[PDB]
């Protein structure tokens, strides 16, 4: 009676129900894991915080609309103030961590609507002013407010266009990104779990952001006649084998 | 002083030759590989994972909703959108199969066409997708289309219906820029039934639709792709 | 190998072709899950679509230009061209760089392969023959300032001497200072509130410099350096949407403003073929 | 035969004849077999 | 192996040399069948006749020309020859062209050299040494526009650079789509009622294109290129009448009105010597 | 570095000649071979079919 | 020696030495022995 | 070959890190004697350090 | 005579390849080496030992 | 393959890959040991 469907996801102090899943995605078909010795470079000891960092966080909710473009959220910016993970991260020179990502919506079988859910690596944001016009840090670095795509471009700010992802690409092409989608009638959440993807074997927490998770609506909110318009969308993340290294006096970063 | 005698070609550069060369920097040690998550080797690989088609192309500037192919209710035998098989050219050019497909001249293989419906769960609907192979026009209504490679589709709790384009050919490759000889068929979709909405709803219900290559895809001879030039070089 | 099996009527239960895209799989469906197929054999290996294949062949990569003349008062070599140089980069020609930035990490050894030739478009008795030597100039090393300093030395450096109208060919290995070079960064050097974001940071590997050997002749001589570029040993990870729109500067992702449909609109209906 | 002592010094690589889809075609975490219902 | 062996006379009741023509066949009669022979050796395998030996010689398949000079207001750079192509086909020249289409349907690699010499037929000071950038510019692939398009780049596309006075040389395999190249092929595209006929359809097999890579010196240069064609690893089916009348087009079987009689009247009687 | 002399006859180009040359499309795989009824090997097997000789001429 | 990785880039082929006229010279459908008369 | 051995708390008699520098000796100190390490490798020969390669170009 | 073909970068210097030379003075005998206490075979040899910082640079 | 007959035209040596910096490290008469008191 197990169903594609019904899961239940138990990490640390925190757990997640849902009744009506799709499956759940892992990146590059990778589960997170801790950084191996063969792999290491620093000679420090890490320290691993365990059940008080990998926890599920919930950030607060976005409101979907049919006027939404979708939202970006980006790690581990997006937990930099959650409990003693954000402490960590601000405490230590050098982290690195694997994510569950738990994006939930749900409303009635006369609702349509379908959102995509997509982790990318490495998402370097463009200008919108373009030549070769900078996005300034606060800017890249929205914390658990992430960044709206249908708000007003700003200056320093990145461009907003969704057919565009935030940097040249069709959105159309964004499949090639693990991900998921949250079809009302068939879905109602989206999990994916990101092993720590980088270039190096331990990062800065703070000068680095590794991955964007962005929801974006594609097919249009259409709800019931005389219903509100609207349905909220909540993500909820959890960092999972989380190392930091490198402790310290306490990163300051702008603004 | 062993005796030699020189080539035609000798000094010649071929960019796509390949040699031996003094290292400039010898005896240097790399950066040990550490582990990362997504080896790509072969870009066959990629274009499997499939991408929406712009089928939608009717609009005037590139916009979400053209991603999306729209439905009506209660329409009967009509057609809900067609489009010819040049899979470098048109709604397929910007997919990333398009896009991989424009770096060679040739392809030969199977296509996976795939349709998500997203209309509200207590709707219904039959459609039926046509693959008219080549040699004949594109199909004019349903009777006609339904003489090809067809599947009805019934709308269920199974979201999405995976249609395949089967190699249907005399010569064993095609040119992936768009010609005569070497033209695949045309795709259409009409409605089998109706797409009937539940009370208390309405309007538009669309489609979301995918391709991808199947694993029986061949691409060669490698060139330059016509999406992307540039006047000037760039700079810092 | 075959590439499709024999496969006939089926009135099932089991029904391949109906899926769930919701779940982010691309499930594999063949032509024989939906109509009655014949065997029919492969034939083809993918040799050519191999990475190695896709980023192995060399590509122009820079053009640049320095000039033979009398330098006897000039102020400013570097701005005569009497030397020039070259801050080394890949991404500042744009047929490469769209086939690089399919994937986010990429590792490598580069052969680099430098055509000079030369132009005399003003009125000369002869063509000379000029020797040029291009020299590698790595972050942290004195940087030349005349065409003829003790840089050229280059007691440390490596550098080669070849004759404009041939080609000089080299290899240097995989350079990086990480496991692989970030074709994307979404970083910045430091948590500073102004400091540049991108991978320009990044990717600072020093720059190129080319000069010529031979002192002035009566007339003057242009010579165009064009500096090719062919990765061996490829490793590629994670892949990405192809690039759309043009691009506007090394190092950044940015497209320019009132920039065209990228997606060609249809000249009829959606019905239309 | 190589004439060169270092590595990079040597031709092109050789065909990965590795290929595997399913890290980016199927990444779900719990198995899908074609022909069985989708969602159960 | 005999050639002839030795046979005296004969008075049979079994006579080999009455045939019915009408069969189609052509019996395999011998001299010793109606002469007395004495035994001869052949001392000669028929080599040189093999059809990998017949299609195996370099034929030139091509001139082209391009120049080098001052494009500063030059609108058409293509029409200025500052870079010119070459619409690939190998009925051109129809030397080569008689040999081949002595078979339907043949499958070869190709081998090409390429020939350049300069030409500088008014006054210059001297020879500048320019360098040639011949591109394979197959369909579906940006044409180039000016002679120094991004297109020159040629990231994917395999190019050559060599010195004009020198020859270059390269081998393609074989790259039709098919089993076979078709000599002829009496079919069309698709069935419209106006589309070309012929195997110019069929055998668009891209173009090939040249330039000089030098800026221009002060006098014009003229650069003449000559591609030569080899076929290597022959196969060839279903012979057919050699060519008798001129050819008119590339890829029509068309020849020209009121052309001469093509079989030598005698002079004298059908009786004479 | 293994010491050489070049021959005279060194660049030439000769249409006869027969050697090894780089392929321009590395890794390209042709289309396979299908069987074709009538495949010749050596012109000595065609000059035995017979064709008629224009024998009257006088035209 | 190949010094070259692809085929298309070997030499010429070497001689067919298979040489069988018949299929030219005799595509009767019953076989036909010299000698014997043409037409029976 | 290995960069630094794992090492954990230490409360001894025994401190690696008090020497007497006037002996014209530099005593062979690593991190693992006065941190807490995890192993690492080197990955490493020196090979470009050696004087044949210093003075050789 | 044995066909070859030379590739891009025949005759180029580069300063850091290393190949064979004739010897100028063939069949010379070097002066016998002596043991001389002190010899340097890696750059990484010395960079152990230490030497003074000058930390209180502002003069 | 050395194509030439005396020792100095031979290419470059090949890492000594010897190592030992203790003969400028710690060239002490009484061996010291890390650990052990610097001064007895
Ligand atoms: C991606 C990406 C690509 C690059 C370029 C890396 C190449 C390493 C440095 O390149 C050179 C270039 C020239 C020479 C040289 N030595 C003597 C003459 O030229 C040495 C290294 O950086 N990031
Ligand atoms: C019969 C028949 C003969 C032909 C020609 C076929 C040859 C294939 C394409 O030819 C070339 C030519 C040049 C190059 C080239 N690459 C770099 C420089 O020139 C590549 C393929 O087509 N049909």
């Amino acid at each position: 009676g197990y169903s594609d469907r019904v899961q239940q996801i138990t990490l640390g102090n925190s757990t997640i129900t849902t009744q009506e899943a799709a499956n759940a995605v892992v990146c590059y078909a990778e589960w997170p894991e801790y950084l191996p010795d063969v792999d290491a470079s620093d000679v420090n000891k890490t320290s691993k915080p365990d059940t008080s960092v990998c926890r599920f966080y919930t950030l607060d909710s976005k409101t979907w609309t049919t006027g939404s473009k979708g939202w970006c959220w980006k790690l581990p910016d997006a937990l930099k103030d959650m409990g003693v993970f954000g402490q960590n991260m601000f405490f230590h020179s050098l982290g690195r961590s694997g994510y569950t990502v738990h994006v939930q919506c749900n409303a009635t079988k006369f609702h349509s609507g379908c959102l995509l859910v997509v982790v990318i690596p490495e998402h370097q944001l463009a200008s919108h002013e373009g030549g070769n016009v900078s996005v300034k840090y606060t800017f890249t670095h929205p914390g658990e407010r992430g960044i709206d795509l249908s708000s007003a471009n700003e200056v320093g700010g990145p461009v907003k266009d969704v057919l565009y992802n935030m940097n040249g690409t069709l959105l159309g092409n964004l499949l090639i990104f693990p991900h998921q989608f949250i079809n009302l009638r068939t879905n109602n959440t989206a999990t994916i779990v990101i092993p720590y993807i980088n270039s190096v074997p331990i990062d800065s927490m703070t000068r680095h952001n590794n991955v964007s998770l962005m929801v974006i609506p594609i097919a249009p909110l259409t709800v019931p006649t005389g219903a509100t318009p609207s349905l909220p969308i909540t993500v909820t993340i959890a960092p999972m084998c989380t190392e930091f290294s490198g402790i310290r006096s306490k990163s300051i970063v702008p603004q | 002083g062993l005796p030699t005698t020189t080539l035609p070609g000798s000094g010649q550069f071929l960019t796509t030759d390949d040699r031996q060369s003094p290292s400039a920097l010898p005896n240097y040690e790399p950066t040990p590989r550490i582990h990362i998550p997504g080896k790509v080797h072969n870009l066959l690989e990629i274009i499997q994972v499939d991408t929406l088609i712009p089928m939608n192309n009717t609009h005037t500037k590139d916009e979400v909703n053209s991603y999306l192919i729209p439905l009506n209710a209660n329409r009967q035998n009509e057609q809900v959108f067609g489009t010819n098989l040049f899979i470098g050219d048109g709604v397929f050019k910007t997919t990333l199969l398009g896009e991989i497909v424009q770096y060679y001249t040739h392809w030969s293989g199977s296509l996976r066409f795939s349709l998500m419906y997203t209309g509200p769960a207590l709707s219904s609907a039959k459609l039926i997708l046509a693959y008219t192979p080549p040699g004949a026009r594109g199909p004019q209504d349903r009777r006609e289309a339904m003489l090809g490679t067809h599947v009805v589709w019934d709308i269920g709790l199974q979201s999405t219906i995976v249609m395949t384009i089967p190699w249907t050919s005399g010569v064993q490759f095609r040119y992936t820029d768009p010609d005569t000889y070497t033209s695949a068929g045309f795709l259409s979709c009409w409605y089998q039934t109706s797409l009937i909405l539940p009370p208390e709803t309405t309007g538009q219900v669309y489609l979301l639709s995918f391709i991808s290559a199947c694993p029986d895809f061949k691409l060669r001879l490698m060139k330059d792709t016509q999406t992307i030039s540039q006047t000037v070089a760039l700079t810092e | 190998t075959v590439a499709s099996i024999s496969s006939g009527p089926k009135h099932t239960q089991k029904v391949p072709i109906l899926t769930a895209n919701e779940t982010g799989a691309t499930m594999p469906v063949l032509p024989s899950d939906s109509i009655e197929t014949r065997t029919t054999y492969m034939h083809f290996n993918g040799s050519e679509t191999d990475v190695e294949c896709f980023l192995g062949r060399a590509a122009c990569v820079h053009v640049t230009e320095i000039q033979n003349k009398d330098a006897t008062g000039i102020d400013n070599h570097r701005e005569a061209k009497l030397f020039n140089d070259w801050k080394i980069n890949l991404s500042s020609l744009v047929q490469l760089r769209k086939k690089l930035e399919l994937f986010t990490y990429v590792r490598f050894d580069s052969e680099y392969t430098i055509l000079a030739t030369a132009s005399q478009p003003d009125s000369a008795n002869y063509s000379s023959n000029l020797v040029v030597q291009a020299m590698y100039v790595p972050p942290g090393a004195p940087n030349p300032k005349e065409w003829d300093d003790y840089t050229w030395q280059s007691a440390s450096n490596p550098s080669v001497f070849f004759k404009v109208g041939d080609t000089s060919r080299f290899s240097v290995p995989y350079v990086g200072l990480a496991s692989a070079y970030n074709c994307f960064y979404d970083g910045y050097s430091h948590d500073d509130a102004e400091t540049q974001y991108g991978i320009t940071v990044l990717a600072h590997m020093g720059s190129m410099a080319f000069r010529i050997v031979n002192e002035h002749d009566e007339h003057k001589t242009l010579v165009k350096i064009r500096v090719y570029h062919r990765a061996k040993h490829v490793e590629a990870w994670i892949p990405r949407a192809p690039r759309a729109l043009p691009y506007t500067s090394i190092g950044r992702t940015n497209y320019p403003k009132n920039t065209e449909p990228v997606i060609k609109k249809r000249k009829g209906d959606i019905k239309s073929y | 035969i190589n004439y060169y002592k270092d590595a990079a010094s040597t031709s092109s690589a050789g065909q990965s004849l590795s290929m595997d889809p399913s890290k980016f075609t199927e990444p779900v975490k719990d198995l899908m077999l074609k022909g069985a219902p989708a969602l159960n």
